[PDB]
């Protein structure tokens, strides 16, 4: 699913320094940061998606294999 | 604008304001190692190659950061400067998975580019 | 009578939370109407979950209070209006030893009041001293007392608040930020965390005081995303700073505005530094920048920004409601005033500990810290967190100070001493802080990426029996060319451990190497 992470980006819209609260709040709902859903963010909130990976994969509380 | 007054490895130089120690010493031919530099790009700091001792400053200050300043005087080949650059080209190359030549140029007694010609 | 509870994140696992349940369902079936209200850590964590009961006013704490107790609490102080005895540990008339040789300026209210509620941190004179900055005073005033105060440093750093401030407010630009460093990124160290959940406010007042003296109009707050009660405190106390115009625009019918939003780091120990943190604000990685840029001049988005840790902040409001001259009393006469210490380790009471600039850590650690559990001989502190030293036993007298810790190569750091006795091995110690420094590096430099690991495999190698000759003399130099050549302080704070094991315990990684095994017999591939 997708629809899930549409109230957070509509939250969070409008600002591209905001990408850590919308990863940590697909963490929350996904369990996990699927590749489909951190595509999903990037073509939403117009980040470039290197960086994406990167702030997600910086942390080790974001995992990005199924729990 | 001012003409600062450098002295880069006793020799005296007089490069011009809001320069790195870097574009002076590769305007004056000063060999300076650097392998995260672009002048281009801003400034990184990974590597830490271009590290040169400035007199008065406790410790080294990277050539691709550092500005020139008035009355300067910077070693770019003092003991501590070649330990510093050694000590980070030995950790580099410890994570190092390569064949700078290949075991066929390596065992030939003459060192033909065995490699090459073929 | 007023109930209060010990609520915060350390009684809640304690189990504070099912104490005030039942405690307000017994009042329930007595039918008694006292007011309940939660409280944060006085320092006494050992004795969680704490039930305060308050007459006027006295108080009375009940150490390791259970929910079988509360019906003859309520029975014996609340109905019969006659201390228990058999289950009160401290009172107002006698407080604990443990607090009796502790001066507090941060934590004066954590413990003591309601965090959910600004009226009670009103009516302990709190935001005068706001006040008196916002009507018989000026910015440039606001900077010199604090210069005067001769407040510094407090999150390990040191560095003049005073200074920072000069450069933050003459610094070019029309728009400038006051941030706070709230991310505890050393695992045993909570100072900040407990100042959050138990005193909020102090946080923001010496915040919006910053601004004032500063020029700012926007505030940040850095606080990890793994402290749900201290988020939830802090915007409770926002909420309710913003009610009383005491926050946000307008305050207190001047000129001045000043809000604040809260920033929920993802977590991580590189984080924490000032230009990692600017850059996680900023959306990005936490990958350090270079220094000479500093934030006072170019901070967040090129705006000159002030970073600050909460204990400073919290500092401030005491430093201007009662002047610089009477915080500049307190200290040695390079450091002013007091500091926050979480002792912890091999200890008799852990816990959160405030004491005076200059107190020989021996009074701490004996007369404070109740002595090494177990009566067994004191080896050595780990003073300063993963990127502190072992100061060892003979050095137990130099006196708590940024300059007197420093000396002895440790650092002052997240204020984490683990006390440690005689049992625990050198090598594994060092190991054990280096790994943690080694997995919490971002990569950006040689000497910290690869180096801490190098340093990490040498100690392993020493620890298992397999070291080769040379592995003294090669670590001390890995050790002293990552601490000279990294980039930010995470690299150059990280073989403090290794260095400082090698300056007094030398003979243990000279046995460890050579004889393959320790005195200490805790490693466990020598036992
Ligand atoms: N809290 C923890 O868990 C933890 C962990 C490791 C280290 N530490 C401590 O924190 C320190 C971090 O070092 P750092 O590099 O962040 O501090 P630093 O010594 O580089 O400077 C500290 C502060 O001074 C300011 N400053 C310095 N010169 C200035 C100037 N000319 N103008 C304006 N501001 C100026 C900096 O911006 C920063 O706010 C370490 O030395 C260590 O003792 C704490
Ligand atoms: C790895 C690392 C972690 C740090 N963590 C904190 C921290 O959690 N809190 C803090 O106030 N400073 C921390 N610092 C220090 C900051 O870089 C900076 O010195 C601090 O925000 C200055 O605050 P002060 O002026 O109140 O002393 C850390 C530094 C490093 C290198
Ligand atoms: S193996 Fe290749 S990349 Fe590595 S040092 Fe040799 S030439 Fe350079
Ligand atoms: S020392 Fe480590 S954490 Fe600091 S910038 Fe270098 S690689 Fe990153
Ligand atoms: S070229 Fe790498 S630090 Fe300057
Ligand atoms: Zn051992």
């Amino acid at each position: 699913d997708l629809s899930l992470l549409d109230p957070v980006l509509d939250e969070y819209k409008g600002e591209k320094s905001n990408i850590i609260a919308i990863l940590q709040k697909t963490q929350e709902i996904y369990r996990f940061l699927p590749l489909d859903a951190l595509n999903y963010i990037s073509e939403k909130t117009g980040v470039k998606k290197a960086k994406i990976y990167g702030i997600a994969t910086f942390y080790a509380q974001f995992r990005l294999k199924p729990v | 604008m001012r003409l600062v007054r450098v002295n880069i490895d006793n020799k005296e130089i007089f490069a011009e304001e809001g320069k790195t120690i870097l574009e002076v010493a590769h305007e004056n031919n000063i060999e300076i190692p650097h392998l995260c530099y672009d002048k281009r790009l801003k400034p990184y700091g990974a590597c830490g190659l271009c590290v040169v001792e400035i007199e008065g400053s406790p410790k080294l200050a990277r050539a691709c950061s550092t500005y020139v300043t008035d009355k300067m005087v910077i070693k770019t080949d003092s003991p501590r400067v070649r330990n510093a650059r050694k000590m980070a080209l030995e950790l580099l190359l410890s994570e190092h998975r390569g064949d700078c030549r290949p075991p066929c140029v390596l065992a030939c007694p003459a060192h033909t580019d065995c490699q090459g010609y073929v | 009578m007023k109930i209060r509870v010990g609520l915060g994140s350390c009684g809640m696992a304690a189990g504070g939370n099912k104490v005030m349940e039942c405690i307000q369902q017994e009042l329930r079936s007595r039918n008694l109407d006292i007011p309940v209200e939660p409280t944060g850590c006085i320092g006494l964590c050992f004795f969680e979950p704490l039930v305060d009961v308050i007459d006027g006013d006295d108080v009375y704490t009940y150490g390791n209070v259970t929910p079988e107790m509360i019906p003859k609490i309520i029975e014996s102080h609340v109905i019969g209006k006659k201390p228990l005895d058999e289950f009160i540990v401290s009172t107002s008339f006698e407080p604990y030893p443990m607090l009796k040789s502790q001066v507090r300026i941060a934590l004066k209210n954590c413990g003591r009041i309601n965090p959910e509620d600004i009226d009670d941190y009103i009516k302990n004179g709190g935001y005068e001293a706001l006040k008196k900055v916002l009507t018989s005073m000026t910015p440039e005033e606001v900077i010199e007392e604090i210069k005067i105060s001769g407040l510094r440093g407090r999150g390990g750093a040191g560095f003049p608040t005073w200074f920072k401030w000069d450069a933050a407010r003459k610094a070019s630009g029309d728009i400038k930020y006051v941030v706070c460093n709230a991310d505890e990124g050393d695992p045993g160290a909570f100072m900040d965390r407990s100042i959050l959940e138990g005193d909020p406010h102090a946080v923001l007042e010496g915040m919006t005081i910053a601004a004032y003296a500063i020029g700012a109009k926007e505030g940040y707050i850095y606080v990890r995303a793994e402290y749900p009660l201290a988020i939830k405190r802090l915007e409770i106390a926002i909420e309710q700073a913003r009610n009383r115009n005491l926050l946000g625009n307008n305050i207190l019918n001047t000129n001045f505005s000043f809000d604040i939003k809260l920033k929920k780091g993802a977590g991580a120990f590189v984080c924490g530094e000032e230009t990692a943190l600017i850059a996680s604000i900023e959306g990005e990685r936490g990958m350090p920048r270079l220094k000479p840029p500093f934030p006072a001049q170019s901070g967040l988005w090129g705006r000159p920004t002030n970073i600050n840790n909460v204990e400073t902040y919290a500092n401030v409001p005491w430093i201007i409601t009662n002047g610089g001259k009477a915080f500049a009393s307190l200290g040695t006469e390079k450091s002013k005033g007091t500091k926050v210490f979480a002792l912890a380790g091999k200890i008799k009471r852990g816990g959160l500990v405030e004491v005076p600039m200059g107190m020989s850590l021996r009074e701490v650690i004996y007369n404070i810290g109740g002595g090494i559990k177990d009566d067994k001989a004191f080896k050595a502190v780990q003073m300063g967190g993963p990127s502190g030293g072992c100061i060892p036993a003979d050095l137990i007298d130099t006196p708590v100070d940024y300059e007197s810790i420093t000396k002895t190569g440790a650092i002052m750091g997240s204020g984490g001493m683990i006390v440690m006795d005689e049992t625990t091995c050198m090598v594994d110690i060092a190991r054990f802080f280096l790994e943690f420094t080694c997995k919490e590096s971002c990569g950006k430099c040689t000497y910290c990426r690869v180096g801490t690991r190098r340093m990490l495999e040498i100690l392993d190698r020493i620890c298992n029996g397999e070291g080769r000759d040379g592995d003294l003399e090669l670590l001390e130099e890995l050790a002293v060319s990552v601490k000279d050549g990294s980039l930010c302080g995470l690299g150059q704070t990280a073989p403090n451990p290794v260095l400082t094991t090698l300056r007094y315990f030398k003979d243990e990684y000279i046995a460890h190497i050579r004889d393959k095994k320790c005195p200490a017999k805790q490693c466990k591939a020598l036992i």
